[PDB]
């Protein structure tokens, strides 16, 4: 299990990297909204933010900000198929990785998805903002991390 | 949001300038290209202060060079930081002052400074908020000290009611590498008293002796003295835009460091002397930090607290430390210093807290103060500058251009003004 | 109907508003985004059911409103309750008063339009400020100015940061600090001050905290300002209302300067191991370790007293309690008044906060007072302010200002006034 | 009702001090966390004597304690039992003295005592009505003998009226631990005839022969000389705290005991001991105690007392017994023993019956006593004194602090005048 927490620990510092910038990711956001001129729908998909940023993305920085994030869900979505494999699980734990290759899909929307109790991105982002445009996108970080620590919990309580 | 522009003049600040920039740049996690790749969008907010946004998210310098000897500016051009300098702040001239305040301000001067005084404007109107402008120049090369003080005296009227700072480099007791300071000084602070609003004073020697005697650098080459000189502006112009528990902008150290209007002349320090084999030797904490402020060897310049007094102190604490143990600590050493600091100003010092240090260092102070021994520093100038005008010395570098006799004279007295301000209100 | 409108001006001040609302918002269970008739003396419910707190933080400095605009509460506030300025007034009175003060007193107003016509029946107004900086100094006197010419009589309570006798991080502050005093002699009703000193040193030995910082002065000083406020909010056993501590704490319209006591302050694991009870909670009141302004209880007379409870307490213990104290021969009141208390029982304890330093107790209280301690603590700050003027120094700054010669010399008759009315006092 | 005040002083008074309310806390069912769990219930009802009540059950100790060693101090801190008592109760110096009676007093006791009298008044004030106060001081010791009279100068000072039971340890032949013993004990007896209610003379030779000779342990450490001190601590204090048969509080004990408003000297005893070999085959009634009332392997102080006569006994004996057999036991020897008391006092003891056994025993018997034996102890006491003075060596510590020589010789005035008071009525 520490060959994927080592990966575990590194994405950790990344998020709180992207924690950081969260400002900078709402504004990368936002101007990609306001080039794409279409802001009646929020962002969904992870593949609609990859389009974004392929096109619409304005300034150096936001398009950094973008690949970062972008590399974080990549590399989220690699360690989930070396989490898969640590142990056969229980039919919980069989619907918490069905539940994580879910989150970890680009199709599957993230709007539903909320901020955990010690994240603090609900208390940062703006009311208006994260209600109805972009809340999920900052928010599905926290809720798949604190996922992953759920399901090292369950399989350190589980016998091998 | 508060926006200050930096022009560049002189040799010297060519070499300050490119080791300065470097460390507001590594404070903002800046490639040497000039865009970003940083942690946190904390210094995004007043990264603006000294910079300007370009299209396709760039940044660029709001730093001005001018010298009328073109090769510091290629050379800088080409420096290991030279890709980031935006083109049109270079201007370069043909003929340099050659160490005479003289060839540098009238002759030469004059045609340099009016594209110059464009670039003034080009910046200034940029800003929204311009508090003010600074300069780093030089007391002992000619461009840096005569066409220096010409854009003091431009730049003041124009703009009458701003925050003017000047990091100058003074001469020396014994590294004394020019034959005309005090001719070039006394030709500068005639014009420095006079018009500028916040000076700064950097002694070649002390950087010496600092590298030396707690440092223990091998080989100290000019950009290790450029660097600690970098990191005291530095620690200075923090507090202005980087956010601490108790902050204090520029003015804010105008107002109170200055108590009467000719007494500008500010002696600095930098606190983490630390070595480079005894960091794990040294328990890092404020109640080591404080007799590091006011020891027998920390200052940067010639002026020993034993020969000095005094009137004012600001100690800017740069980092993570604790607010009341830094508060007694200043309230322990004005008490045992009872005859250092002055007495007819009760609780003299400022504490300044910022809350970000600078990078690979827990907690950093610098020390700023005005003392009268600065006039000690000035009457090794003022014992030297009197008894070579009786001898004749040097004159048709200077006289020969045009100006005339009487001022010389009244230079050598308008530099006794200054000393003897400092002796009368000594008492 | 029963509501106030909170002020907040000077980094000092402002900074002690962000962990003060931070109680409220705690206290009356209403989260930071302000969604979930206590509650509707401080919030407004907007028609969604979002509450936005009548406090309005304004600083000519834009470092601090962008750390309100980045800290944990920021949907806390309405957009524009939150005004900035261009340039902060640093430690200058008249700039702040004349200069810079003028610009955005307007917009301070056009704020405070729209938070009176909210209110159909007004109760008082809660500044918040400091004596040591200009802008939370000299734009609070113009502030407090203009208040009292727009609305003839409600109430007018002052919170003040007292300046330290022994540490004191301004330079200039005894020109700012006399000049304030001065404008708050004749419009100012309520003025209750809190001295860094004391405030650094009794949690020193109470708390016994080795490294704290200033969030836990700002709470340390949150709970003598919400004890004072709680009467309006909630009902008890005995209410009182900020007019009759007003008429209470206030003898004579002239003297308006309260100081300020709390109890316990006490840690967690000793109020674990101590017995929280209503004899020792105020025993501890009439202490003099725990009087937190820099002046002796021992040397002055408390004129008129104000005592307000919280938690759980019993009436029949108040009237006990109180009979030891009148019994004692250590402090000592005056002889014209042997009914000099006002006290309040309210049923609310004190909550404590996340990340907080304090501890959780069965009963508390505030401790307030007005005495001529404080004139012998003003001896030794006029003496201060004496010696600024013989040497005539630090006076040319403000000539350029605006203000005039003559005004140190009326304001030298105003303290020797204000100190000879307190020598009128304990004949 | 009434309650008690405990001082202490000296890092000798700290072992007494924590075995003290290590071996009460027990009797009472406290444990060290503070949680009571007990079945007897007439101890919560006389608990307001020592403790004071706290939230949830929880008792606190009035316990003053005064020392110029933290080491100590920490390991007070780090002890047991000693995490009951009170934070701010404790009362620690940083400077320390070094083992002479003029740093403790003058110069260090500028400063300490006024962070005592605060911790005390704090503790005055919460009672109801204080029946006195218990410090456990030395002689021997530099620290204890020189606080512990400022200890006792300014209390009797605040106090007019009270009690003042302290429990001090006397030099000995042959456990001479300190040189400047004989200038340590001397001058501070100056203090204790003028101004203290009760002393009790226990001395530490007679603590070793006791585990030596009687208790016969292999390895005794100090945990069992302190334990038992305690224990004749408390057989002074258990009928305040516990009703008995025939009560005696301590103030009539301080009444009937000091006959002389100087001669208050007290030598203890406390002898329900039993040796390793001989658990069983000892007979524990009433008679068997009376035998072992007045053998000289009981008693605490190292003094032949057939060289003498007893002034006052009392024989407070703690569990079941009835009075008719206790007196009857009692009154025939003071028939038999014509010779071995004083005759100008009939009727030389006076008892008292307590009815609660102390815990982990059956049945249990104390004593107090004055004696006209404590004269060749007190004679001992003053000739290296003054021959101390002959050579006028070690003296220039304290001449040298700024003090005067005849504060030497004045008590010299003082301890003649005790030692000649004894030889009158002898
Ligand atoms: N109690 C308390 N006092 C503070 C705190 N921070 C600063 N001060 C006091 O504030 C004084 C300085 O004034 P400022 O806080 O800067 O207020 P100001 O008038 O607006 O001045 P500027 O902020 O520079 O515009 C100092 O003398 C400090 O004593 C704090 O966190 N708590
Ligand atoms: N400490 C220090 N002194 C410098 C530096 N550069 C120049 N100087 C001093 O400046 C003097 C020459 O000034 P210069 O740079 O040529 O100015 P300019 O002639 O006006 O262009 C010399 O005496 C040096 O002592 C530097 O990087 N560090
Ligand atoms: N009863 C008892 N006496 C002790 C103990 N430890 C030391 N002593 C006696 O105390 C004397 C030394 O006292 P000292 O420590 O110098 O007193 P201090 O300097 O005030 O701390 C020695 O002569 C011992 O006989 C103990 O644990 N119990
Ligand atoms: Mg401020």
């Amino acid at each position: 299990m520490n060959e994927v927490k080592e990966s575990l620990r590194s994405i950790e510092q990344k998020y709180k990297l992207f924690q950081q910038q969260q400002l900078t990711f709402t504004a990368a956001l936002e101007h990609c909204r306001e080039n794409a001129h279409d802001k009646i729908r929020p962002i969904s998909s992870i593949g609609q933010v990859q389009s974004y940023m392929e096109h619409y993305c304005n300034s150096s920085t936001d398009r950094r900000v973008l690949l970062m994030f972008l590399d974080i869900c990549s590399e989220l979505n690699k360690l989930c198929q070396h989490f898969e494999a640590v142990h056969s699980g229980t039919p919980v734990t069989n619907n918490l990785l069905e539940k994580c290759k879910t989150l970890v899909s680009q199709s599957n929307d993230l709007s539903s998805l909320r901020a955990k109790y010690p994240h603090d991105v609900v208390n940062h982002l703006s009311c208006d903002e994260a209600r109805n445009h972009y809340g999920g996108v900052v928010s599905l970080i926290p809720l798949i991390l604190d996922l992953m620590k759920e399901w090292i919990a369950h399989s350190e309580k589980l016998p091998r | 949001m508060r926006e200050i522009v930096h022009l560049q003049a002189g040799q010297c600040g060519n070499q300050i300038g490119a080791k300065f920039w470097e460390v507001i740049s590594d404070e903002h996690g800046i490639d040497p290209t000039g865009t970003y790749h940083g942690d946190s969008d904390l210094q995004l907010e007043r990264i603006n202060v000294y910079y300007n946004e370009a299209t396709g998210g760039k940044y660029v310098p709001r730093a001005v060079l001018v010298d009328l000897e073109p090769g510091t500016m290629d050379s800088v051009r080409s420096g290991p930081f030279g890709q980031i300098f935006r083109p049109d702040n270079f201007v370069f001239g043909q003929s340099g002052a050659g160490n005479n305040w003289a060839k540098g301000h009238y002759t030469e001067g004059a045609e340099l400074v009016d594209s110059v005084l464009d670039v003034v404007r080009k910046e200034a109107e940029s800003c929204d908020c311009l508090q003010g402008f600074q300069l780093t120049h030089s007391l002992g090369g000619g461009t840096g000290s005569g066409m220096g003080t010409l854009l003091i005296s431009k730049i003041r009227e124009e703009y009458p009611d701003r925050i003017m700072n000047t990091f100058s480099v003074v001469p020396s007791p014994k590294v004394s590498d020019t034959v005309v300071e005090p001719y070039n000084a006394t030709l500068s602070v005639h014009q420095l008293v006079e018009n500028t609003d916040e000076t700064y004073c950097i002694d070649n020697e002390a950087l010496y002796d600092i590298c030396f005697r707690t440092l223990k650098l091998t080989t100290p080459t000019y950009g290790d003295l450029n660097h600690l000189v970098s990191a005291t502006m530095s620690g200075v112009t923090t507090c202005l835009r980087f956010p601490g528990q108790l902050n204090a902008d520029l003015r804010k150290l105008a107002v109170n460091m200055v108590p009467f209007p000719r007494l500008h002349f500010f002696m600095p320090g930098f606190a983490p002397l630390t070595s480079r084999g005894s960091q794990q030797y040294r328990a890092l904490t404020v109640p080591e930090l404080t007799q590091q402020m006011f020891d027998a060897k920390n200052m940067m310049a010639a002026c020993d607290p034993r020969h000095g007094r005094y009137l004012t102190v600001a100690a800017v604490f740069r980092g993570r430390m604790s607010m009341k143990e830094v508060d007694e600590q200043m309230l322990n050493v004005q008490n045992k210093n009872s005859s250092y600091f002055v007495e007819w100003i009760p609780n003299n010092v400022k504490t300044a807290v910022c809350d970000i240090p600078p990078r690979g260092l827990k907690m950093s102070a610098t020390f700023i103060g005005n003392s009268t021994a600065i006039q000690e520093l000035f009457k090794r100038i003022s014992e030297q500058f009197t008894a070579m005008f009786r001898r004749k010395a040097f004159l048709h570098w200077y006289t020969g251009e045009g100006m005339d006799e009487m001022e010389f004279t009244e230079a050598e007295s308008n530099m006794n003004d200054l000393v003897s301000e400092y002796q009368q209100y000594q008492d | 109907m029963r509501e106030c409108i909170s002020i907040h001006v000077g980094q000092a001040g402002v900074q002690i508003g962000n962990a003060c609302w931070e109680l409220y918002c705690l206290e009356h269970g209403i989260q930071p985004d302000g969604q979930m008739d206590s509650f509707n003396t401080f919030f407004s419910e907007t028609g969604a059911g979002k509450h936005v707190p009548r406090a309005v933080f304004v600083d000519l400095e834009p470092t601090v409103i962008d750390e309100v605009r980045t800290g944990t509460y920021r949907q806390l506030f309405h957009p524009e309750q939150l005004i900035t300025g261009k340039e902060d007034a640093a430690n200058n009175y008249a700039r702040g008063h004349y200069t810079i003060g003028k610009e955005i007193i307007d917009l301070v107003l056009d704020r405070i339009r729209k938070l009176a016509d909210q209110c159909t029946g007004l109760q008082g107004f809660l500044v918040f400020h400091s004596f040591g900086g200009g802008t939370g100094s000299g734009f609070t006197s113009l502030l407090m100015e203009r208040l009292s010419v727009d609305y003839g009589k409600k109430s007018k309570l002052e919170f003040s940061i007292y300046p330290a006798p022994q540490v004191s991080t301004a330079v200039v502050e005894p020109y700012n600090s006399i000049l304030t005093t001065h404008t708050t002699l004749e419009h100012s009703d309520c003025a209750f001050m809190v001295d860094n000193e004391a405030i650094y040193d009794i949690c020193r030995r109470n708390l016994d905290i080795e490294r704290p910082t200033y969030t836990n002065l700002n709470r340390l000083i949150g709970q003598i300002v919400s004890s004072i406020t709680a009467s309006l909010r909630f009902d008890g056993a005995l209410n009182v209302d900020l007019t009759e501590f007003q008429t209470n704490l206030v003898p004579y319209p002239r003297i308006h300067f309260p100081l300020a006591t709390y109890a316990p302050v006490i840690s967690a694991e000793k109020a674990y191991h101590e017995q929280l009870s209503v004899a020792e909670i105020t025993n501890a009141c009439f202490e003099p370790a725990n009087q937190m302004v820099k002046c002796d209880p021992r040397h002055g007379k408390y004129m008129a007293c104000c005592l307000l409870y919280r938690g759980d307490v019993v009436p029949k213990d108040v009237n006990a309690a109180i009979a030891t104290i009148k019994t004692k021969r250590t402090i000592q009141f005056v002889d014209w008044c042997p009914t000099g208390f006002k006290v309040g029982i309210n049923y609310q304890p004190p909550t404590v906060v996340p990340g907080g330093d304090l501890a959780k107790v069965q009963r508390a209280v505030c401790m307030l007072s007005n005495t001529t301690a404080i004139a012998e603590a003003w001896a030794r700050l006029d003496h201060k302010f004496d010696l600024m003027y013989a040497k005539r120094a630090f006076v040319h700054w403000y000539v350029g200002e605006g203000m005039e010669e003559g005004e140190f010399s009326e304001a030298r008759e105003d303290m020797a006034a204000l100190e000879k009315d307190y020598e009128e006092v304990g004949v």
